[PDB]
DNA sequence: GGACTCT
DNA sequence: AGAGTCCAGCCAATGACA
RNA sequence: UGUCAUUGG
């Protein structure tokens, strides 16, 4: 609540950088309209935005990106 | 991964859906060719990216388009990354 | 001194927890379940006569696990982490898998 | 505390997935020969088929769905889910 | 117009294609998704898979692998 | 400015004197055990004499109202007039009237803070680096029009990070950092 | 019924 | 100082009715 | 396909 320069309540998003899908999932009916007015371009890094686009959240095992090293398969 | 597989649509209900990177809506297959009608009427030929989202996500985006809000998705053309070997690290204390 | 802090944080990157080893095991198990080639030594038909979790753990301790995890801007194999941490978490995972009758 | 008892109507209705690969192709062929397979998903044609003899070719990536067996992890819970110990995942017992 | 460059082509492999027949599947994927197709003005005619440089790490998605293959690309 | 809200300002000016003799000191109410004030109150200018106990160094502050400012430097002066303004203004010597309604330095809610030197600032900036490329974490924010930033002010040392020593019921003291952002 | 905002 | 606007736990189960 | 009534944890 005191992560910005002023105490912020649990009802609104005033200073914290919250995405439009986070504000719409929290409950704000004019969130996408205000994002369309101000032409907002937001990255998808939160749970409410990851569940919309069927992305794995950045929580727990989804905190890391996983690759496969095809070197040992191509070597033999 | 558990909550991802729960909240997303079933693996049996999969179909190749393409989205337009310029205007944001679902591409169409006219007679085998993935086209965007809005951009072929506007004399463009933009990128079409395959997406794997839920059907309710597409219904929500199309209804927000019907309200007038254009929703345009951008995709990660990530630079190709290479695994390099790392040195040995021992985290045991020294007594 | 900023180089010293960067070295300390690069040494801190080698810590492994249950989330990282569970994600590595889940990625390799999902890839092996859909038909990827098991990258174990002594490849035979007998290796397709045992269960797949034994193959995953053998790939982990043999150093031939194909999964690379991106953590703190670095790319780590499962053998780039602390060996005692990998052993500490795999002992617990093998214990609870033996309670579940799947290992 | 690591287990949960499942009634017979649930495990007679609920199904579990067995993927087709190099490890489980003999078990899937044995379960298809004994009519224990309920569903079959063909991933390359991307379609599900309910088995009520037809022709099914088992490629890696396809799966079958049979009755759910013991020591399978079910995710069970009570409502309201006030904290994370409400929704756990333990092993099915008959 | 028509020229020859050194680029990357990003394709998707299924996990059953990560066998000992892997580069045949990579060649078939590159030839089906990128050969004889117009992608934003440029149109590659015949593509040769460059196989003297390190293969990059394969990024894992929900059920597939996304690899960026280095290639000699003849555009037209 | 009245005869009551000048003693609280005198307690503030002990901390300003401590910062003026050492910019990297830890400021809390315990600093008040090392100083001694003497107040000469008048409705035009109030003279506050802060004396260091062991070093016998004197500093005379001249406290004015915002309207009537008649500032000429006395000997052993601070070098800048202390102005009691009506509202919160930008300036290290301009204290608003709301800051002096109560005794603020002796309170339990008065923080414990330092200005970081270049070594500790470099350590904090390299800790905040996420390791991936040039990306960086941010510290939580704090406005420049705050009594901590007014106390910690030095004329040619820009104050960017303030380290706070929080009270902690289970660990004693906790370390936090705020970043000072600009106003007007 | 009750809290935030514009008037 | 006073009206507008939005907000009021989760998951159920039957029956009647439009 | 939604309302109303009654009930459960
Ligand atoms: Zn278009």
């Amino acid at each position: 609540l005191c992560a910005s320069y002023e105490p912020e309540s649990v009802n609104k998003f005033k200073f914290g950088a919250a995405s439009t899908l986070k504000r719409a999932t929290f409950g704000d009916n004019k969130a996408l309209l205000n994002a369309a007015l101000h032409k907002k371009s937001e990255p998808i890094n939160d749970n409410s935005s990851c569940h919309f686009f069927s992305k794995v959240p950045n929580i727990g095992t989804g905190y890391y990106k996983y690759f496969i090293d095809l070197g040992l398969l191509m070597r033999m | 991964n558990t909550i991802t597989e729960v909240l997303k649509d079933s693996e049996e209900d999969y179909q190749d859906v393409y989205v337009c990177e310029n205007c944001g809506d679902i591409a169409a297959q006219i007679k085998g060719i993935n086209t965007c009608l809005r951009c072929s009427k506007l004399n463009l030929s933009p990128l079409l990216t395959k997406i794997d989202t839920t059907h309710v996500s597409k219904v929500f985006l199309t209804q927000m388009n019907a309200r007038g809000v254009k929703v345009k998705l951008d995709f990660e053309r990530r630079p190709p990354s290479f695994y390099k070997p790392l040195d040995k690290v021992d985290l045991k204390p020294s007594f | 001194i900023g180089n010293h802090i960067s070295a300390l944080k690069r040494r801190y990157t080698r810590r492994i927890s249950l989330f990282e080893i569970a994600g590595i095991i889940a990625e390799s198990y999902n890839l092996l379940q859909r038909g990827r080639l098991p990258l174990v030594s002594e490849f035979s038909d007998e290796t397709m006569k045992q269960n797949m979790l034994h193959v995953i753990i053998q790939e982990i301790e043999e150093g031939s696990c194909p999964i690379v995890i991106e953590k703190n801007g670095e790319l780590l194999s499962v053998n780039d982490f602390d060996k005692d941490g990998l052993k500490f978490h795999l002992d617990y995972i093998i214990k609870i898998w033996k309670l579940q009758k799947r290992y | 505390v690591n287990e949960v008892g499942m009634p017979a109507y649930i495990r007679n209705t609920l199904t579990e997935k067995i993927f087709v690969n190099a490890f489980t192709v003999d078990k899937v062929k044995q379960l298809l020969a004994s009519n224990q397979v309920k569903f079959y998903f063909n991933k390359r044609l991307n379609q599900l088929t309910r088995i009520r003899k037809n022709k099914i070719h088992l490629l890696p990536g396809d799966w079958v769905e049979v009755a759910v067996q013991e020591y399978t992890s079910i995710i069970f819970g009570r409502q309201p889910s006030l904290h994370r110990y409400n929704v756990i995942a333990s092993s099915i017992r008959a | 117009s028509s020229f020859v460059t050194n680029g990357y082509l990003s394709v998707t492999l299924e996990p059953h294609e990560l066998t000992l027949d892997i580069k045949t599947n990579i060649r078939n994927a590159v030839y089906k998704t990128y050969l004889h197709r117009e992608i934003s003005g440029k149109m590659a005619k015949k593509i040769e898979i460059r196989e003297d440089v390190e293969l990059p790490l394969g990024e894992i998605v929900n059920n597939s692998v996304v690899i960026n293959v280095p290639c000699v690309i003849t555009y037209a | 400015m009245n005869q009551y809200n000048v003693k609280y300002l005198a307690k503030i000016l002990c901390l300003k004197t401590e910062i003026a003799r050492d910019p990297y000191a830890v400021i809390n109410r315990n600093v008040l055990l090392r100083y001694t004030t003497d107040i000469e109150y008048n409705d035009l200018v109030t003279l506050i004499t802060v004396r260091h106990k062991i070093d016998s160094m004197k500093t005379v502050f001249q406290v004015f109202n915002e309207s009537s400012i008649n500032y000429t430097p006395v000997d052993d002066d601070y070098g800048e007039p202390i102005i009691i303004t009506s509202y919160l203004q930008k300036g290290h010597n301009k204290f608003p009237v709301n800051f002096l309604y109560i005794d603020v330095v002796i309170s339990d809610l008065f923080p414990s803070f330092v200005r970081l030197d270049t070594t500790e600032t470099n350590i904090v900036n390299s800790v905040l680096q996420t390791g991936d490329g040039k990306k960086t974490l941010r510290l939580p924010k704090m406005l420049e029009t705050e009594i901590v930033v007014k106390i910690l002010y030095r004329p040619n040392i820009p104050l960017k990070i303030v380290r706070f020593f929080r009270n902690n019921m289970v660990t004693g003291v906790e370390i936090a950092d705020r970043s000072v952002i600009s106003v007007a």
